């Protein structure tokens, strides 16, 4: 009855969303052609939150897909679940962006943005009582970062009080996979720190660390990595999707965990992760989850929070579990480690339980932690950005087609203040 | 929707293209008559169940083009898209740009407008030429003006054969490289450079073959262009389209010369012996023996490198392989451009042609970079242009062939200012 | 089999969900995956 | 049961890798036999020149 | 509701972590695939002390054992019990130490002590109430001495209140199989003596001497020498595994045999275990047991208290037994002599009795006879370390990983201190 | 996880390389097409199933690896790794080190870099060099000196072929001997000695193979290198890796040229009679009619004892044996290290190769006793180099191929300091 409109952006955005609708479908129990055939009706009583209905029970996912290169937009139409998105919603680009961000923002970004707005207001009129919007992109490319920043800039004209999340792919600290990446990344955050009410941070090499160490998978392709992050983005939007004992939807997660409106850069992780060796071995009780989420090793953004302090953390608990057990086992993470928790907030943790687990497991949980560790991330790009601006490296691919050099220096001041904002709240 | 047009100029452009389309007509199962019992990027469907590649072959001499029209491919090709001439340029930029090419420009442009009318979404051109002779300097420079005034924002990416230091064919090649580097600096969007003598130096040592011909060499150059364009049509985990390479390897419009190196050129007998992972192969392009450039980049510093992979290459094993290569002190980065890298992964394993000296190994990488070290290569070439022009040695044909002596001294100032631009880059900024 | 893809890294199930249930002497058979 | 699912998926991927190894063997053996054929043709032409 | 996390250090620690974990996992009856197969009621009492509760009801030994060279984790996994130790906690690096204390302490020993202290603090949070730790380790190796002492250095300040005993493995006097070990074994006892709560002497010469003269095994192995060390150290943790009549668990042994808190090096021994030709002619009774108890040829270290003086002597017992002839046959040997029986000690007896015996036998005993001849162990070493410190034996390897010259003099200066500390009661 | 590269240099380097690789190739199941992970220290898996050896060799007379392209093991040894030139060096450190050695150092070091970049878990390299040749001395020295800054702290060991006291091959072999001992005093982590004249004496006197060959000598070198470095592939009760060798073997940084002995060389016809028990035959590493390079440590002082063992070895019987060796006072241990020993124990018993006469023994014996009786050998070599460098025998070829004449007298006067370091005790 209250629902979320999914909307993707870029080749990385499309490839994430093809494995996000791949994992929400048969947890609701949906065949590859769109007819509900699941077991119990409890998954059916609020199927409308992420799905839409048509003639004869043929269900339609309501996601709005945009990409500029049509050679990889057809890759998800040929996938196993490619035949459930209605092909009116595919908004293809006739020519690619070229990984310069302002092409995605000014020259060939503004050409398609009339059409992408045409399908959402057609869809949002058909919505009953809309709640939020959901976005996936990578920062590293003009197809994903440039397009999304133009969408979120003037979606705040029409839908101001709708609660927006964006699930970014921040560039990895060791190897960033584009040469002229940090011009795009530093210019993206200025449209991020004022518009988006929440934003997440998924380091690409921190997921590589998980298949390095925890799962120790032999041969992980992007099908495996997209599945590891798609479970995390299902755990957030769940307490409005099933009943629970102490529920918490997107508004209750937002107003209860950011302290100040330009301080909202998050850091997620998903709790039960086990290799094939240790799965025969592993304990399964409620403090075994507090090992996983509060391990800095199991954290899908790169920076370890031993270098900084948490402000507020979140922990939603999908499962049928004792309430006291969670509550007892949350102070005992605060007490033995009280040097990584700030002092002008009395209690830090946020509690949420939902009865229905992921399909088969006993319990599962998702951690979202607002940290000052991320200034050690944001100090890196700002130094990385200055090394290519002062000597004017790769300048003319942005100057001659878009804005002048002031927009870079303005984006420095939008970036330098935030790193000073984190540090001032690191010791108050 | 992603149609790309390859135009071949000169003998070296068209003899590359004879082996180039042999590769493209085998990775798609095309009989050499033309039939076939996502290929529309390079091939054009007719109404009669027939495929024709979207290309234009242009030359100033019939003796190289008549074997195309009586070869084993004479019916796959369109009868008119092959263009001829009647009076040879004879190794002269003055003759390939002011005398002959002005009577053979009005038809080549006429066809390529129509060959873009089949398309809806064109994004790239491919001009194939060599910097040694007339038509490969004069005629290739004349068209780059003409494509630019008609198209503009289309990204035309090129392939060039450099005159090597030690070996040469002509004696008026060092004029014709400099005399085209003026006009083809304002009007080209990239420039790939592979010289003969560092295909010659590779082909003796890593392959068992000695004493080759250009049909063995163009099976490499045909493979290096197919390794670039393969991401357009075959789906992969990290695909990079052809219009992307401009903004990642060209920092400044005066510096648009990246270089090429294809790593697993090993014998079909010696494909048996080594494991070819991805961690073994991202280092081998930086080996001093294995570059197709006779400039050791140890003399310079790597500007930016783009890497592209084919076949069963996984993105976990390439991120671990690429982080190691900048941890060593052998491979050199400095402060002003510290990322440098972008990757390309494709799911099509590289095919083999009969008679090719390659092998069907499933992990092949091409390396695409520019260094600081090209500046010492031109340091011969501006010098060698001055040993001739100090007694105005071979300009005597050029003055009579329609252009004056005034552009030669202007070729000094434009080229000498390019050399100082590289040492502006290499000096540290503190 | 009711799987998205068997053997994905995070958890999956292949039992037929209609058979996992247990009743009481004073209640009807209720399914254990969806007991709230 | 999910333990067993992971184990059998790993076995399937190992099967595909062994298939890849056998087809590499196929291609290289065919190439080297054709190479031997051109070698013998060269020796034949040497005999004809001698006569 | 106390539970135990464990520590055994080395490939020798992994070798001890094979046969020591044989006897304990045998007696609480767990198969090599985890699920319960015992046949009594005491055998599901408190077996969350060593074992977690997994899914499916499987019982995994909560233990960490250390190495750094990768070829020593598999020859202990070739044993029958490689599927009960979950090898997540069995640690090794890419580069090994290799007879080098400095390599396993500063270089990558300090780099991977971050890993072992991210797991031993990970599972101790799941434990509702811990008890402590318990150790054996070789000394003449590199990682087992080095990372092993780095464990017990980086834990006596983060967890100082918990009790963490040791019973280390120092080697033989006359035949010694890696002889620059006073750079490895006498460095560590300066580290160890201000960290640990106990440390004893498990000498391979004394383990060798039993199969010479006592059990009549013609050709032994270390594996049947490693048999005799879980036949003794089970007796030190007999009460948290077996209910008792008068029990003495880990903390009561931690509080009743430490007079002066730096002085916890005594001489362990084991009274009952005779050959299969002497199995026919032998009773399960105390007075026939007492002949093979106090001899000069039956112990667990190769140092004789005939030179030494009886300070702290313990005796734990197995079996529902006659408990006045425990007292009758222990006072018929305190009332025989005045050279070893020191009259200054009024009476020191520490008695524990446990009900259910070890599996396969009915009655037993255990003993420790304390001495000033653990001083003469280190008295001999005090002229074998000085031989190769005056002449710079291998020290050019050692200064290359960030250390001082005086650290070897200072650790020797503590060693002459404690030898001087034993002679004040001598 | 402990992958190795064993580069052996010289004509000795190649022939000892392939006979030691013969005994390797029969102790694991190598069929010479490569098709058959405890092997994985010395072998390398391919993408086509092949187990390629990780061992490039050095030989500049091309007439030695002009064979190994053919023969039995032509598809076994991979010849892109084995590197030869087209112009020989011919008893010349100058030609080996910088004249003809200037242009293949790129290819050799590039190949070693490429293989050890393919690998992950190296520790070091095994090296055997012949003192008395052209390229087994010089390009070897260039390999040590350039690898010590290309890699650094990855180990490099050496167990050198050294000149005999009396009978030798070339004429002026001491020149190249000194011109490589100055560099192996600098960049060799360890360097023991095994020479061919002592193998002649031992194999002639005890086994009934009169008229032997360097191939038989290569086989006995294979037996000793197996019983040294056998434990990286075969598990043991008390085992050893490669790094423990450099850690425990040599006391002083400038003192790493000592000796050893290998006892059990007994034929099949004497092996069907004599019982070979770990106690009663390990004393044959001390008896004078047995030793490995011609020197008697009865004259000298025993320094250290790296014992190595394979087969049916008992800890009780090795300890009783070590006890009854340490009893009798031919053991002369002065105060500096009284204890001494190191013991290695290996389960897998050594392997019979067709071509020797040493039958399958059920248990073995080894030794590496660091000694003090090297001083008379190096002093005799001092005596005869002083006999030869008073009148400048062959100096003109060395000088004219690209150096100064101060190279000789800067390589010397290091050797007098070396024997001062050795006469200190
Ligand atoms: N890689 C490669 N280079 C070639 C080939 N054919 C010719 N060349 C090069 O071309 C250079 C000479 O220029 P050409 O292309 O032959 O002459 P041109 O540019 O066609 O000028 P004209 O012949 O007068 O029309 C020589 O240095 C060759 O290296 C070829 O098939 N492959
Ligand atoms: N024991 C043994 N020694 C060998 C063998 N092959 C060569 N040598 C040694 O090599 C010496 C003569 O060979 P060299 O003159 O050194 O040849 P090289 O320097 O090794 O290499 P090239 O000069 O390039 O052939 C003799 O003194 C032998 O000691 C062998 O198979 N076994
Ligand atoms: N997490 C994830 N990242 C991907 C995937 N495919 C590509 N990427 C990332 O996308 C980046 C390059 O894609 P690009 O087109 O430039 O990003 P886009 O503009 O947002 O589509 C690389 O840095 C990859 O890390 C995927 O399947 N999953
Ligand atoms: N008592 C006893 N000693 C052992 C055992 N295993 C090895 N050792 C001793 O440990 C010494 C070698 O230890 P080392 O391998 O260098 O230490 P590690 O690397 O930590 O295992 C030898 O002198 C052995 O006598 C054992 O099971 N029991
Ligand atoms: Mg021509
Ligand atoms: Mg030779």
């Amino acid at each position: 009855m209250r629902e979320i409109v999914h909307l993707q952006a870029g080749q990385c955005g499309n490839q994430i969303g093809a494995k996000f609708w791949e994992v929400i479908s048969d947890e609701h129990g949906i065949d590859p052609t769109g007819t509900y055939h699941g077991d119990s009706d409890l998954q059916l009583e609020r199927i409308n939150v992420y799905y839409n209905e048509a003639t004869g029970g043929k269900y339609v996912p309501r996601a709005v897909l945009v990409d500029l290169e049509p050679g990889t937009m057809d890759s998800v139409r040929s996938g196993p679940f490619g035949q459930i998105f209605r092909p009116d919603n595919f908004v293809f680009g006739q020519s690619g962006a070229g990984n310069n961000w302002a092409k995605g923002h000014y020259t060939e970004g503004a050409e398609l943005v009339d059409s992408v707005l045409d399908v959402v207001r057609k869809e949002a009129e058909s919505c009953d009582c809309l709640q939020g919007f959901q976005l996936t992109h990578s920062l590293g490319g003009g197809t994903g970062s440039g397009m999304g920043t133009l969408l979120i800039s003037k979606i705040r004209e029409e839908y101001p009080d709708r609660i927006m999340n964006t699930f970014s792919v921040v560039p990895s600290p060791k190897v960033s996979d584009t040469v002229v990446e940090p011009y795009n990344a530093t210019l993206s955050v200025h449209q991020l720190v004022e518009n988006t009410d929440e934003t997440y941070c998924i380091d690409n090499e921190a997921l590589y660390d998980i298949c390095f160490r925890t799962l120790k998978l032999t041969t992980p392709t992007y099908g495996d990595l997209n599945h590891l992050v798609s479970a995390t983005m299902s755990g957030v939007t769940t307490c409005l999707r099933f009943p629970g004992q102490l529920n918490a939807d997107l508004r209750k997660l937002a107003v209860n965990m950011v302290p100040f409106p330009r301080l909202h850069f998050f850091m997620p992780g998903f709790a039960p992760l086990t290799s094939r060796g240790s799965q025969q071995y592993r304990a399964l009780t409620v403090p075994e989850l507090t090992q996983q989420m509060f391990d800095a090793k199991n954290m899908m953004a790169a920076c370890d929070p031993r270098h900084g302090r948490y402000l507020t953390v979140a922990a939603v608990f999908r499962g049928r579990m004792s309430m006291k057990e969670v509550d007892e086992q949350m102070l005992n993470v605060q007490n033995k480690n009280s040097s990584y928790f700030v002092e002008w907030i009395p209690n830090n943790v946020k509690t949420a339980v939902c009865d229905i687990p992921p399909r088969g497991l006993k319990m599962s949980a998702t951690f979202i932690g607002n940290s000052t560790a991320i200034q050690e991330l944001f100090k890196r790009i700002s130094e990385q950005f200055t090394a290519m601006f002062r000597r004017k490296a790769f300048l003319h691919w942005y100057t001659g087609e878009g804005m002048d050099e002031m927009e870079f220096t303005e984006a420095e001041s939008n970036m330098n203040d935030l790193v000073s904002e984190y540090q001032q709240y690191q010791d108050a | 929707m992603r149609e790309c047009i390859s135009v071949h100029v000169g003998q070296a452009g068209v003899q590359i293209g004879n082996a180039c389309w042999e590769l493209y007509c085998l990775e798609h199962g095309i009989q050499p008559d033309g039939q076939m019992p996502s290929f529309n990027t390079f091939f054009s469907e007719t109404g009669a169940g027939k495929h024709v590649p979207r290309a234009v072959f242009v030359d100033l001499e019939p003796t190289v083009i008549d074997e195309v029209r009586t070869g084993t491919y004479r019916q796959l090709f369109h009868p008119e898209q092959l263009i001829t001439g009647k009076e040879d340029a004879a190794n002269n930029y003055a003759r390939g740009h002011y005398t002959i090419g002005k009577e053979l420009i009005d038809l080549v442009l006429d066809r390529i407008r129509k060959l873009a009318d089949q398309c809806t979404g064109l994004q790239g051109f491919l001009i194939f030429h060599s910097f040694g002779g007339g038509t490969g300097s004069g005629f290739t420079s004349l068209l780059m003006e003409r494509l630019s005034v008609d198209y503009g924002k289309k990204s035309k990416l090129e392939f060039s054969i450099y005159p090597a230091p030690q070996v040469s064919t002509a004696v008026v090649e060092p004029y014709n490289s400099i005399l085209t580097t003026h006009t083809t600096l304002e009007h080209s969007d990239c420039a790939f450079m592979v010289d003969n003598e560092a295909i010659y130096d590779i082909c003796r040592r890593n392959l068992d073959i000695e004493r080759p011909t250009y049909t063995n060499l163009n099976r490499l150059i045909g493979q290096i262009v197919s390794s670039i364009t393969a991401s357009l049509r075959f789906d992969g985990a990290l695909n990079v389209d052809l219009t992307e390479f401009q903004t990642n390897l060209v920092p400044y419009p005066r510096i648009h010369f990246p270089l090429a190196t294809y790593a697993p050129v090993i014998s079909a007998e010696k494909a048996y012996h080594e494991q070819l992972s991805v961690a073994e192969i991202t280092n081998a392009c930086f080996e001093p023996a294995n570059q197709m450039v006779k400039c050791d980049p140890r003399h310079g510093k790597y500007m930016a490198c783009c890497l592209l992979y084919r076949g069963d290459v996984v993105p976990k094993d390439v991120n671990a392989a690429i982080a190691t290569i900048k941890t060593k002190r052998t491979i050199q980065f400095v402060d002003w451009c510290p990322t440098g890298f972008k990757v390309g992964i494709n799911y099509q394993p590289p095919t083999v042609v009969p008679g090719g000296d390659l092998a069907k190994v499933q992990r092949a990488v091409c390396m695409l970079s520019n260094t600081t070290a090209i500046a010492e290569a031109w340091a011969r070439l501006d010098h060698k242009f001055d040993l001739m022009y100090a007694k105005r040695a071979f300009v005597h044909w050029y003055v009579g062939e329609g252009m004056e002596e005034g552009e030669f001294s202007e070729a000094r100032e434009d080229m000498a200012a390019l050399e100082k631009d590289y040492e502006e880059v290499g000096m540290d900024s503190v | 089999p009711p799987c998205v893809n068997p053997g994905n890294p995070v958890f999956s199930c292949m039992l037929d969900p209609k058979t996992l249930h247990t009743t009481t002497s004073l209640s009807k058979p209720k399914m254990i995956m969806y007991k709230t | 049961e999910d333990r067993l699912a992971k184990e059998r998926r790993e076995a399937k991927e190992e099967r595909r890798q062994k298939e890849l190894v056998e087809n590499t063997r196929l291609g290289l053996n065919a190439q080297v036999t054709s190479i031997q054929a051109q070698r013998q043709a060269a020796q034949r032409l040497k005999e004809e020149e001698a006569l």
